């Protein structure tokens, strides 16, 4: 019968919540564009070439330090520093957990109750992106947010 | 991406990456002691024994250069090791998680440019195969301990070659991918005893039982230019693991200082595929030896917090189980750690570096000298934990 | 960090399943003449007289059809012509900007010593050009041959209309200039208006034939196209070689030429109505050779022995080849070439899988026969079977590095020329890896017959008819030539596919294959 269609994973960029109603579900992954790890199409003359069709396994593997500058209820505001590592995959037969897209980078969160959390964060790509025909990194990346984008 | 740059990953199944969580790879593998907080995924026993929730994650930064009767090249890789969790259940212990069986990776390239209808290769490997487990340990006695496991092994090994001639500007790029899919079950043994006194006797034994792999292998030449690519029958090929039988004795006093050695001895198995298969290239049984400990000056301390982190060392001969060129493979390499304890809890930051050297520069071969940076999280906290005063 | 490659342990790899290994085939190439080919619509016309040491002697005419840019028009009373100049911009490309405004221009497109004349001499047609003619219900076109230059010829009335003596640099010892043409006009209320021009052939008409073919004129003669082609039926252009003086031809684009009539006429008047005049002017445009069919470059050619010799149906060996190949430009030369030894072994290429990575044919130019003669920038091979470019051209979207350089696009194809340290040509390389990959991929494919010819632009794929088609073989026809040959004046000698030519110079098709094992 196939996988559906639907319920698919899309991995890379600064990442969104679970606001559609379809089951797709945005992962975050600094350092690279919006959705630009997540598998396409590689029949060529499939006249779809290079579409994304979405993933059907997805492993995020991230590790942060943070320092608290402000903590107080008015606003609260914490520096970080991270090490993530991921990838999403088109099939179980091509799982492979431990061939990941590494990135690094600094970030700042400040958090006030009216204006909710606000976040900028700067990470580094140590890989290329899917489809590129160079081997070579992606290089610097910024990413904005406005809430708990998870 | 890849997780290795040795070319002997090529033959075989690749290069067996996995050898214990940092808090053990310092030690050589040594893991004769029943600690509480630590999980020694090798041994199923182990399970029973842990005394709080434990999650592990460890990382790895490896320097190696390679050397041969030609010239030498540096080479550097960075990976993802290993994410276990242990959940003590009673009298059991249940431990699941995912761990790199062997990895695949290399990127040769012979450049015969300059020169007018020479042939160039670009020779690259990459993936491998991972393991998933799930153990379950059971404490016969206060300080014996059995379990079991199983383990489902899955990968994919792509090997491609592409060639260009001088001239031409279209060359062609050969392809071979294989899919591996197979389970494994797992058996050990930890038991202690007290000799001396305050001294302890460790001992640990663990089998592993010889596995079955399917291989689906698909093989496509494609040339530049050409939109229609030339595609082989798809073939499927069966691989056997060989099974495992680990040793492990030490000496020591708990929380003081641990001295042990461990020996592990592997079966007859198959992991010739179609495209790794070579004359000059044969198989032999996998041998490994290794001596280790700990020392910790003093772990209730409150002067001095170097007392009361764990200095761990150890040594390691192995025999890795191919002979090429009528040359055995044989890695030796030494072992240093330290594991820093989180103050007011029980998780732990654990630091090592290991430096060897792998294979030999006779015969025309390569010779591997390494130098590994690792770095381990182990966390801990009870759980399950009733609250009365309904 | 780990995207590095190295060196050390190539041999531990196993080997791939692949040979790649490339092939030689012999090829049939023979030397074909081009007859009198169509000249009707040649974006560029050649017109001087060309000398080349070893093909020979080339003499360029050209016929033009005239047009008004508005008909009808009211030229006035009492009209009194002062001047009948003709301009036709040349190809110039400025080098060096002067001091005191002006600037150096370089003629661009001229063959032969910088120091030729040539006995300029424009006529007034007198044979009557059109564009198509009806026939047994069908509407043919209709062709002007470069053989034609005596039909033309013998129709021209009265004499040549630069006719000015006082000015022999305008007839019997015209020479391309390249004059900046300074004009100063002191109409801005006192002001100058230092107004300049680039290169261009300006000569002076008879004024009187003008005063009575448009000043004077009925008015039913200038009311249309129709009716005015019919009374100036167009401009004849003829060179002959100047007395004591080399000659030179040069390529130009008559369609921006144009002779403008400066006269003056009694003004509208009724206000003043004195004896006053205004000047008044009327342009007669030449007819575009793009939109129209009525221009026609006549070419003459006094081929060389060796040139004449090598193209003769009777020196031709269409069984074996030819050890020379001839190929020149206009009413010329070009090459057969037939890929049979190829086609003889088409069967087993398919049979074994084998894939094409890259075919090629190399085509080297005879330095010592070719020297002391300028050398063609390209050469191009087509379809000549069907009279269509090959895959292989429209496959290839490269475009020339330098900027501006429309005339190197397509490297990939091939055809341009392969100078040595020396500046001179070495060879040809042209590339057919499409054509030889659909033969072997598709077996209804048949192999067709090449042609190869010089070529003056890879963008002009268009093709020129032969008055007379030729029979190559029983039912094998040569009717059709490409249009960029035409206009290419040159031509270069390249050794043959014959056994008896010497491998390393012999033509062979050369193709790489990915043998899979
Ligand atoms: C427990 C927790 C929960 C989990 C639950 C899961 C466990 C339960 C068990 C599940 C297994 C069930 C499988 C099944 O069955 O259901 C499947 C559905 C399962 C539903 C499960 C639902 C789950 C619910 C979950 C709910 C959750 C709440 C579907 C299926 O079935 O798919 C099958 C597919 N498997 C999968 O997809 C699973 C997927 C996995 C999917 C599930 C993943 C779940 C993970 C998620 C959990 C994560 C939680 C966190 O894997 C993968 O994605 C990759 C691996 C995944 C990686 C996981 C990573 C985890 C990461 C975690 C990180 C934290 C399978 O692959 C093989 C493997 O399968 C699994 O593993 P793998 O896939 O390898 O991984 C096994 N077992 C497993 O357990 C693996 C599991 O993953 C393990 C699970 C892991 C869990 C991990 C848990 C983690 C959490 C825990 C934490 C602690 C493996 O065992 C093994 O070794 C492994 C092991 O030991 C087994 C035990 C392991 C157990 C593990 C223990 C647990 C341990 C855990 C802890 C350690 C085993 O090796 O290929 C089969 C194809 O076979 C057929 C077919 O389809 O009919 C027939 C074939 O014939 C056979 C035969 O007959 O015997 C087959 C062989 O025997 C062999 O001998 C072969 C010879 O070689 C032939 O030469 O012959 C052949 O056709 C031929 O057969 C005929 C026969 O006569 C032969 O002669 C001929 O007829 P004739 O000529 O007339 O005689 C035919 O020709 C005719 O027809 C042709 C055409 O005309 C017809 O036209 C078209 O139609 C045909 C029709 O057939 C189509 O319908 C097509 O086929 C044609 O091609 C064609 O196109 C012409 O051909 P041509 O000539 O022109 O060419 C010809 O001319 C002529 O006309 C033709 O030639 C073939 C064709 O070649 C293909 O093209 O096709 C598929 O069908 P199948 O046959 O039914 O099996
Ligand atoms: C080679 O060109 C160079 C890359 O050059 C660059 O362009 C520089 C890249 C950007 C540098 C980082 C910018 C941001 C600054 C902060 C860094 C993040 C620090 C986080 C520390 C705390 C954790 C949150 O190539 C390199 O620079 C090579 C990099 C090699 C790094 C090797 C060491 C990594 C650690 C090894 C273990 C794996 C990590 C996981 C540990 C836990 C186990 C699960
Ligand atoms: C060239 O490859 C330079 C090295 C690439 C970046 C190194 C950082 C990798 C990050 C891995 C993080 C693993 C997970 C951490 C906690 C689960
Ligand atoms: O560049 C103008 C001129 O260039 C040369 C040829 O390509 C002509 O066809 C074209 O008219």
């Amino acid at each position: 019968r196939g996988v559906v269609p639907f319920e698919r994973f899309y991995l890379g960029g600064d990442g969104m919540a679970n606001y559609s109603m379809d089951g797709r579900e945005t992962i975050q992954l600094r350092g690279y564009p919006n959705n630009s790890l997540t598998p396409i199409i590689e029949d060529r003359n499939s006249s779809r070439y290079g579409q994304q069709i979405g993933a059907t396994i997805y492993n995020k593997f991230s590790m942060e330090l943070r320092y608290p500058i402000t903590l107080k209820s008015s606003a609260s505001i914490y520096a970080l520093t991270f090490l993530e590592a991921g990838s999403s995959y088109p099939t179980f037969k091509d799982y492979n957990p431990f061939d990941l897209n590494r990135s690094a980078g600094a970030g700042l969160r400040v958090f006030m109750p009216a204006f909710g959390l606000l976040g900028i964060d700067f990470g580094y790509g140590f890989d290329a992106l899917p489809g590129s025909t160079t081997n070579k990194a992606n290089g610097w990346e910024t990413h904005f947010i406005i809430g708990q984008q998870f | 991406q890849q997780g290795t740059a040795s070319p002997y990953s090529f033959y075989g199944i690749g290069d067996i990456k996995f050898k214990g969580t940092l808090e053990y790879r310092s030690m050589a593998g040594v893991a004769v002691e029943q600690d509480s907080i630590h999980l020694n995924i090798e041994n199923p026993a182990s399970y029973a024994s842990l005394m709080q929730t434990t999650f592990t994650v460890g990382g790895t930064f490896g320097t190696s250069t390679l050397k041969s009767n030609t010239g030498s090249a540096k080479a550097q890789r960075t990976t993802f090791d290993y994410l276990a969790v242990g959940i003590p259940v009673g009298k059991f212990g249940v431990s699941f998680g995912l761990i790199p069986l062997s990895s695949v990776g290399y990127k040769i390239l012979d450049d015969n440019t300059a020169t007018e209808g020479a042939v160039s290769s670009q020779l690259s490997g990459k993936g491998g195969i991972n393991k998933v487990y799930f153990g379950v340990g059971y404490k016969i006695k206060p300080h014996w301990t059995i379990g079991a496991d199983v383990q489902y092994n899955f990968g994919k090994i792509t090997t491609t070659s592409i060639e260009q001639v001088t001239g031409v500007q279209n060359g062609t790029s050969e392809s071979n991918a294989s899919t591996l899919s197979g389970a494994n079950f797992d058996l050990g043994t930890m038991y202690q005893t007290k000799i001396y006194k305050k001294v302890n006797l460790f001992t640990s034994l663990s089998y592993t039982f010889s596995s079955n792999l399917n291989s689906e292998n698909v093989r496509e030449i494609n040339v530049s230019g050409d939109p229609d690519p030339y595609a082989y029958p798809a073939s499927t090929t069966k691989l056997k693991l060989p099974s495992r039988v680990i040793i492990g004795a030490g000496i020591g006093e708990s929380r003081k200082w641990l001295v042990g050695t461990t020996l592990a001895f592997q079966g007859e198995g198959q992991l010739t595929n179609y495209y790794n298969a070579m004359d000059n290239v044969r198989y032999e049984n996998y041998a490994k030896y290794a001596i280790g400990g700990y020392y910790i000056p003093n772990y209730t301390s409150f002067t001095s917090y170097l007392s009361r982190i764990t200095y761990r060392a150890g040594l390691k001969y192995e025999k890795i189980g191919l002979i090429v060129n009528n040359e055995s493979i044989k890695d030796v390499g030494m072992t240093l750690g330290a594991g820093i304890p989180i103050p007011g809890y029980f998780s732990n930051v654990n630091i090592g570096i290991e430096f060897g050297k792998k294979g030999t520069v006779s015969s025309n071969l390569v010779q591997e000298n390494y130098v590994n940076f690792s770095v381990g999280f182990s966390f801990n906290d009870k759980w399950f934990v009733k609250s009365k005063f309904n | 960090c780990d995207k590095d490659f190295n060196a050390i342990g190539g041999d531990l790899i196993g080997d791939d399943h692949f040979g790649l290994e490339s092939e030689k085939y012999d090829v049939l190439s023979y030397n074909q003449e081009v007859t009198s080919v169509q000249s009707n619509v040649l974006p560029t016309s050649a017109l001087g007289i060309y000398s080349n040491p070893v093909f020979g002697e080339t003499t360029a005419n050209y016929v033009t059809q005239v047009a008004l840019v508005a008909y009808a028009p009211s030229i006035g009373e009492d009209p009194v012509i002062e001047s009948a100049v003709l301009s036709i911009p040349y190809f110039s490309h400025v080098t060096a900007n002067n001091t005191d405004g002006s600037h150096t221009y370089e003629l661009d497109s001229i063959y032969g010593p910088a120091n030729g004349k040539l006995k300029l001499s424009v006529y007034e047609s007198g044979y009557q050009m059109r564009s198509s003619f009806p026939s047994n219900g069908t509407e043919l076109p209709q062709y002007y041959y470069t053989s034609q230059n005596s039909t033309f010829d013998q129709a021209k009335v009265g004499t040549r209309l630069n006719d000015d003596l006082t000015k022999p640099f305008q007839n019997d010892q015209f020479f391309f200039s390249s004059e900046e043409y300074k004009t100063v006009t002191k109409d801005s209320n006192d002001k100058e208006t230092t107004t300049y021009t680039a290169p261009e052939m300006r000569l002076n008409l008879n004024s009187a034939f003008f005063q009575d073919k448009i000043l004077k004129a009925p008015a039913s003669k200038i009311a249309s196209t129709d009716v005015f082609q019919e009374y100036f039926r167009g401009l004849y252009f003829k060179v002959e070689k100047a007395d004591g003086s080399p000659s030179n031809m040069a390529l130009m684009d008559f369609s921006k030429g144009k002779i403008t009539i400066t006269y003056k006429a009694k003004t509208d008047i009724t206000t003043d109505a004195p004896e006053t005049t205004e000047e008044r002017t009327i342009v007669i445009n030449l007819v575009n050779p793009t939109s129209s069919g009525g221009t026609a470059n006549l070419l003459q050619d006094a081929k060389s022995a060796g040139y004449s010799g090598a193209i003769s149906s009777s020196n031709v060996n269409k069984t074996e080849g030819d050890e020379r190949l001839y190929i020149k430009g206009g009413q010329g030369s070009a090459a057969v070439i037939k890929l049979n030894d190829f086609a003889s072994k088409l069967d087993d290429i398919r049979a074994k899988n084998w894939k094409v990575n890259e075919a090629n044919l190399i085509f080297n130019i005879d330095s010592d026969l070719m020297t002391g003669a300028d050398e063609p920038k390209r050469v191009y091979l087509y379809d000549l079977t069907n009279n269509v470019p090959l895959a292989d051209y429209y496959a290839d979207q490269t475009t020339s590095l330098t900027v501006g350089d429309t005339k190197g696009a397509k490297y990939v194809f091939g055809g341009l020329i392969n100078l040595g340290d020396n500046k001179r040509g070495k060879t040809y390389k042209i590339r057919i890896t499409e054509y030889i990959r659909n033969l072997i991929k598709d077996k209804t494919a048949k192999n067709v017959n090449l042609g190869l010819v010089v070529t003056e632009s890879i963008g002009i794929t268009t093709s020129n008819f032969l008055e007379n088609r030729i029979v190559l073989q029983p039912n094998e026809y040569f009717s059709q030539v490409p249009r960029a040959s035409i206009m290419n004046p040159l031509g270069t000698i390249l050794y043959g596919g014959k056994a008896s030519v010497p491998d390393d110079k012999r033509l062979r098709l050369e193709v790489y294959y990915t043998k899979p094992n």
